[PDB]
């Protein structure tokens, strides 16, 4: 459908608020969260591939915040 | 003869000690239990309903503001307090507007307003649940009796009930005997971690905890014409700009919009009694009392013509069409093969003992050829029917087929795949408490992982696997990327 | 939220012209293939009119046939049906009705004007 | 044209009991291209414009009571009417939309009883 | 003001004369007369067919269901030019008035 | 839409998937790119919807 | 004998009723109305369009121009099923004649 | 073709890079690769023939 | 004002000691000539005819066979022959045919049959040449003089003649003057090497030695009402289907693979006249006879009015268009654009004397502003027009994109570019002459290579000089690399 | 035939565009393409005359693509 | 273009003669000695590129004669 690709980063922006500022400030994060608290094991895959990928700690955290991340923004 | 060109059919073979078989029907797949003597009947599961289902939880759609008002305080002096905010009817949100001389105020200075609108809600989406009360499939059961015309016909078969209440249900056949099916349907489909819902006359099956988890507001779930509503500020849309004021606006209608959000799950129907086409069930197909017809029957002698050009199906299975042109008394129908002019007898009856009736009304047989050049003589005599039929392929093409099509009923049905055409066995038990175990682990890890994402996990860990030690690599490598990536080419069906 | 909203009827002696007017409010009324009905006191609704999207696809039932005229005007959101050599026996309350917007028929109900009513006699 | 007949032109119910109508046409109403039975049926309150309650037959119009409820196939069709209220006292017309010239069946009322 | 209208897009829409044709497997794909209509969505795809559906070759067969679109409330993008555009500038001078 | 305007970016405008048309009134506007609201189920390969 | 054709080609062509519609420089894609039909063969390009042309803004626009197309005599393609053969085996005898 | 025939392989009659028409019988079918044969040109960005 | 919205226009400014400048005129594209007191001028190449062509060369596309005549020998006989045979007319061949006594021979063996077949071409393919006697290049030269109707109108101008036989033509601009023109046509595009090709109604102009190297019947090219066609075997095909007799087919209307055969030929009308619309012709501008209307006027002393809004060309250049309200002679337009936030004078006009020539008719003044934003003012300084506008972009920018245009240029015109708004200097003749060498070797060693094979080529020679350690060979060939992978991206427009 | 040696290469460019153009330039890539889809084995055998011939992994994949390139061609 | 791949090579030979294949055998070699009579500097060219690309003669010999079989195709 069209509700994704929000009008967000244009940049064409102005001192008064959006369509919804308040509403969709929160929205992407709170899709994480929930999609995060329903499914827990990915958690435990992500940890393990983080760790068996990443070389320094950095890169560890770093990957590990990518992949949960983008799973449930992927899908 | 029902089971002929679904194109999704398969074969079931061999009997256990005391002639049970144990196969795993699903909507659009129709078994054929072959026997050594008894009729090889074919089994497909019709059709799956609900009745009397119950309702929890009906959600909200798009909605109607009405009574928009307004209050506001003096600034820096108490926050704004509007009676409609006790009410359950009324959504509304505090914000900071300035106010001055302008607005009468004695004190320049930020002073809260509240502006409640009456969420009267429309079009709204029940969910219902089903519980396994009242369950019921609806098993279909056709014999190969060679009949005039039911080479692909659906309507041509004995009905079975089974529900949870009895589920060792009866079948009567008509001059084959019975066969006795003792299914479980509290293990085929989950049906507890369903949630129907219905919109516009639509409706799906959806996971528990999917459906709950859904920001649309939600009521009680109730027979009552005007409910309470939760989470009404999911469809309100408080916009204040330059804080002279705020309105209020309906945020239109999330029909559509959550109509991809509904993506990945199967339609049902929801007519009436809501027949579902989907899902599977497993039962055991004891086959102790079905004896065929027509075993002490003569056979023919004189000579037959095909009816309809000969043709094979999509597995090399042969559909053989005759009439015998006779004056014989029913009979058994001769069969014979030869390879090369030498009588190896490479062939297969597909359909357990073909007969004729009638002399009047043709008859038609399922035969299965070898892998080259084969003729079919039918009759006896010099002047028999003779069929030069020659399927093209190769042992090793069929057990590669073979393999696909068990890989792919793995990955649907997941542990129940090993009750599929096994008989009781320690090695087919062995396996299944295996793939439980190993399964369980696999989901509860993949749980939540897209048809995109599951084949780039796959690429990544096999990357892991062919540079590593310790034998992870081999273990990493070989399972989990050729496990990932096979299901990530097969999860959207 | 659609709002249909009538005007035209009046008493009127036999075989004299009148005009309906159908103004319609809340939805995009040129995408749309109108409809006329009517219904007499103790009677049951009776079908009169249609017009199509296209504005050149009109009928008419057999009672009305080569006696009504149904013509709308996109710009003004208005459905005229004007009708000609009216008797007493066509008297009746007439409904304007809008199109079905979820469904696969092309030619349904989904909204029933507030009705007006016209009457006929010597 | 198609003959629309309505079994019952009466229906006297207590509240809280099922009434039901049989609506039978004369010709096929199932439009064979898409297998698609095209009947409706509309309820007109007292001194009221009617509404739509069932596009259709297995399908129901949106802003109705869950108890209205189409059933039948093949010239013969029936709704039922769960539990009965005040409200549901009008006219049910019953009416093909197959053919062009569309016919509504003669008013069925329901009052109680 | 006075700003044209460039382009349309469609937020709802009715599905109407859904038609359907098959045939046989080893022909070409089905075909109906409705697929070269501006207002029709038509899309080929497979099926199964034996003796069961009165063909004598069995296979994999071609179906096609052509449907005819109509949009019932579209949503206008409008552009708005340059020689239309009037700013609105007040200028309110500090007087110590009442 | 609905009697509400927005100003949004121009490319963007066009980017986004629903079906347009050429924009000046006329009756049937013929719309392109209008496979994204029809969808086409197959029910088991035995027939569509 | 009895083929049954399969798939048709098109040596030959003709084209009738060129029909051409651009838009301004940056006012998006160029619509026709009979582009979405299946029977007009059409390619989207890009044109400079300044005041000469009449637009009133100056940048490269786009055009596109579509045409009726048919095929004037197509090849046929046919298939021949098992069916059908007839395989005609002669055989002579050598018997001194004359 | 034109009053003649041939017996090519039939996975590289698939390939043939000409418009293909539907095959069944109709007395106006319909081309699915047009563009094979029709030519556009752009002479020097003014309009296309 | 003919040459606003063309896109491949390029501005030359500056000129000689002796006010003589070169230019290139391109037949797509026009050049605007500013210079200092000389009315700014457009000219293009707009149409360059050819008259009076000779055929050369004559293919066939399409044939026709009649009177197919056989005769054979005996197996042991030798050749075969047929009267015809020596005929230029007939088209035939020798094969081999067995014949035993069922032929009639009387030897068994393997004799030889010849079938001479007549050949006419339906519609052949002329071939036409254009000599140097007959070319007339036509080039319009239009003034930036503010007009109503003169914006892009492109059908208004003055028009001047070139030809081979006239090399130097003399333009006469009304009242603005004279400029010389002198034009040397003869290099233009090597006509020597161009064949038109006419067929089906419909030219091009493919290269002289690729047309003597087509594979196809040539005739004679003289007038004459039956030619003689001296490669005739091209076309008709004879087959010796398994040794018994031959057919000959005529394999007609090679017309569809000639319309592939000319893929990098460029088109050319036939309608009436040649008229070839696709070249080039670099040649001088004298311009010591230019005057300037309108420098004896006074200055305008009344408000001006803008008429339709400012907008940019592709290049930066406004196209104002101004509408005189005052009660005032014919005059010269006063003009400074303040740039932003000062009063420094960094923008130019291009047109040379913005002057109104009557009070109703409004003028259109095009001026280039400062690069960043600024206030183009218009009118008597103190009641004048501050027409506001604001450029985005980086000089850099320009000049990167003057490179690009710049390298375009090199590659389409070959060495011609060199001199495109060339002064004439000391460099500029050794840049050619060093061009000249180099582009030589060039195409001498890579002429024919096609698109994709130069890109492949371009790609090795960058990887074999990116490999090799000596310092010479691996900067030459990394640079003929890229040059190479450049040219292969811009081969063919 | 006279289809082939399309006239390319012969170095009369001109600012115009030339006769088919616009779809001539990738009709020489899209055939190998279709030739290597319809036939893939000569890929098996290529790779493998381009190993057994070779010094250096340059070497061999200047061997696989010219030959890859060459074969459809010569068909 | 259609008049490109030629159907040979498909392996349906019988013993029956194949259409036009009394001249159409040699049509593909007689492309590439017209291409390289016409153009002759591509030989320096390619006998170049076969020179630096090399670690025996056989390796240069068939880098020289996969190259000038394949630019006549190509063009
Ligand atoms: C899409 O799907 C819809 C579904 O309804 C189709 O709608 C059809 O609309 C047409 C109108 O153009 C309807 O035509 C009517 O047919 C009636 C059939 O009557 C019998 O059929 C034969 C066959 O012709 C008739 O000749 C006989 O009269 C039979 O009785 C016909 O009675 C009716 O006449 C009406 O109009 C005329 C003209 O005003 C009056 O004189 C007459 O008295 C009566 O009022 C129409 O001709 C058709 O019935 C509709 N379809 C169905 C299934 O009913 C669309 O056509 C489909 N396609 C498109 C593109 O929309
Ligand atoms: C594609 O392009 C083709 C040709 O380029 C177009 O073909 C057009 O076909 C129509 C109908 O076949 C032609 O219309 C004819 O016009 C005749 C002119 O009469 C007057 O015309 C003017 C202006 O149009 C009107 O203002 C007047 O009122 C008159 O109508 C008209 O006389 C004629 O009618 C005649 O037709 C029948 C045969 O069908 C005759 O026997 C009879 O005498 C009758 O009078 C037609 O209406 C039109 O001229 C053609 N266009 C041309 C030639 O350029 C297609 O329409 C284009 N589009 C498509 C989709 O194909
Ligand atoms: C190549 O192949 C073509 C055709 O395949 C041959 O064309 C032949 O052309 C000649 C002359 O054009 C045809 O001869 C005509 O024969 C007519 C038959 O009359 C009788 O014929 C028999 C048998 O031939 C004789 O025995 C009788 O005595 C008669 O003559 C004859 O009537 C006719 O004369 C007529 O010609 C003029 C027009 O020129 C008429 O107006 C007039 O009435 C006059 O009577 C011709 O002589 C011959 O039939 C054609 N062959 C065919 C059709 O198969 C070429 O000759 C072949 N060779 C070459 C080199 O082209
Ligand atoms: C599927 O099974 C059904 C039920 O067996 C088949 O229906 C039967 O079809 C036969 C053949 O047409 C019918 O026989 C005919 O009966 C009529 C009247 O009885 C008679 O006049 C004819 O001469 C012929 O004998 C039979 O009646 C019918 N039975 C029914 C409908 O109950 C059906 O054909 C099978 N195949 C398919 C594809 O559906
Ligand atoms: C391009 O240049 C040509 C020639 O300069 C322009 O044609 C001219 O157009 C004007 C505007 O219509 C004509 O003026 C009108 O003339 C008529 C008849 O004399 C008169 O009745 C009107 O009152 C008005 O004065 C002018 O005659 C005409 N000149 C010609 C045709 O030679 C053309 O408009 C310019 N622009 C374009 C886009 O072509
Ligand atoms: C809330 O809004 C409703 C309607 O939006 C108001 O009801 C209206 O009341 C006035 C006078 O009391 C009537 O003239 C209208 O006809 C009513 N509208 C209806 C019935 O739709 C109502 O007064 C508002 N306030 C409250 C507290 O409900």
């Amino acid at each position: 459908s069209v509700a994704l690709a929000p009008h967000v980063g244009m940049g064409l922006d102005t001192r008064t608020q959006t369509w919804m500022s308040a509403e969709g400030a929160w929205r992407q994060v709170e899709k994480v969260e929930t999609w995060a608290l329903r499914h827990p094991g990915f958690t435990i895959l992500a940890l393990f591939l983080a760790h068996y990928i990443g070389t320094s700690l950095t890169q560890k955290v770093v990957i590990f915040i990518l992949l949960m991340l983008v799973t449930p923004s992927m899908t | 003869m029902r089971c002929v060109g679904v194109g999704n059919r398969d074969f079931v073979e061999g009997l256990s000690g005391a002639t049970w078989v144990d196969v795993v029907l699903e909507h659009g797949g129709c078994v054929t239990t072959m026997a050594k003597n008894k009729p090889t009947l074919d089994i497909e599961l019709q059709k799956t309903e609900a009745t009397q289902l119950a309702t929890l939880r009906k959600l909200c759609i798009e909605g109607k503001i009405t009574n928009i008002t307004t209050d506001s305080r003096c600034p820096t002096q108490g926050e704004a307090v509007l009676p409609e905010e006790q009410d359950q009817n009324y959504v509304c949100k505090h914000t900071y507007v300035d106010r001055g001389w302008g607005n009468g105020c004695g004190l320049f200075g930020k002073g809260s307003l509240v502006t409640c609108a009456k969420f009267q809600c429309l079009e709204p989406i029940e969910g219902k649940v089903v519980q396994y009360e009242n369950l019921k499939y609806t098993v279909i059961i056709t014999v190969h009796t060679g009949d005039q015309h039911q080479v692909g016909n659906e309507t041509q078969g004995v009905t079975a009930e089974i529900t949870p209440q009895a589920s060792t249900t009866e079948a009567i056949l008509p001059e084959y005997g019975t066969l006795g099916l003792e299914c479980s349907p509290r293990t085929g489909l989950d049906f507890n971690e369903m949630i129907l819902l219905t919109m516009k006359n639509k409706a799906w099956m959806v996971h528990r905890q999917w459906f709950f988890d859904l920001p649309l507001p939600w009521a009680s779930g109730a027979t009552t014409e005007t409910p309470t509503w939760n989470r009404k500020e999911l469809l309100v849309t408080f916009k204040n700009a330059h804080a002279k004021k705020q309105e209020v606006v309906v945020l239109g209608s999330q029909e559509g919009a959550m109509h991809t959000a509904l993506t990945g799950a199967t339609e049902i129907q929801n007519s009436g009694g809501t027949s579902i086409f989907a899902g599977h069930l497993k039962c055991r197909l004891k086959m102790d009392k079905l004896e065929l017809k027509g075993m002490s029957y003569a056979m023919c002698t004189n000579t037959f013509v095909l009816k309809k050009e000969v043709s094979e199906t999509q597995h090399g299975t042969i559909l053989i069409k005759v009439e015998y042109k006779g004056e014989d008394a029913p009979c058994k129908i001769p069969f014979s093969t030869e390879d090369g002019q030498g009588k190896a007898h490479n062939g297969r009856l597909i359909t357990a003992n073909p007969v004729v009736t009638k002399k009047e009304e043709p008859v038609n047989i399922e035969a299965e050829p070898p892998f080259g050049e084969s003729n079919i003589v039918i009759g006896i005599g010099d002047n028999a029917l003779k069929i030069n039929w020659y399927k093209k392929g190769s042992s090793i093409g069929k057990m590669f087929e073979a393999t696909a099509r068990g890989a792919r009923r793995m990955a649907i049905l997941g542990d129940t795949a090993w009750d599929f055409g096994s008989v009781g066995g320690v090695l087919n038990s062995l396996g299944k408490m295996v793939h439980q175990i190993f399964g369980s682990a696999y989901t509860a890890l993949f749980s939540g992982v897209s048809w995109v994402m599951k084949i780039g996990i796959g690429v990544l860990l096999t990357w892991i696997g062919l540079n590593s030690k310790n034998t992870s690599m081999s273990f990493s490598c070989i399972a989990i990327g050729i496990i990932t990536l096979y299901l990530g080419a097969v999860v959207q069906a | 939220q659609v709002e249909l909203v009538e005007s035209g009827g009046d008493v009127v002696q036999p075989g004299k012209s009148l005009r309906l007017s159908c103004a319609a409010s809340g939805f995009t009324f040129t995408n749309y293939a109108m409809h006329w009905l009517r219904q007499a006191p103790g009677k049951g609704l009776e079908w009169v009119a249609v017009i199509s999207s296209d504005v050149n696809d009109k009928y008419y039932a057999d009672s009305v046939k080569g006696r009504f005229t149904i013509s709308r005007d996109n710009s003004k959101n208005t459905l005229y049906l004007q009708m000609n050599s009216l008797t007493p026996e066509d008297t009746a309350v007439y409904y304007c009705a809008r199109e079905q917007a979820v469904g696969t028929n092309p030619w349904a109900f989904d909204y029933w004007g507030q009705g007006t009513l016209v009457t006929v006699s010597s | 044209h198609i003959v629309m007949t309505q079994s019952p032109l009466s229906l006297s119910v207590t509240p809280g009991q099922p009434a039901s109508i049989s609506c039978k046409s004369s010709q096929i109403s199932s439009w064979g291209s898409d297998g698609k039975t095209y009947l409706y049926w509309y309820l007109q309150k007292p001194g009221q414009s009617p509404q739509l309650l069932i596009y259709e037959v297995s399908s129901r119009f949106s802003g109705v009571s869950d108890r209205f409820s189409g059933s039948g196939s093949g010239t013969d069709f029936t709704l039922k009417i769960s539990r009965v209220q005040a409200e549901d006292v009008g006219l049910y017309y019953c009416m093909q939309g197959l053919h062009l010239p569309l016919t509504f069946g003669q008013g069925t009322r329901l009052e109680i009883k």
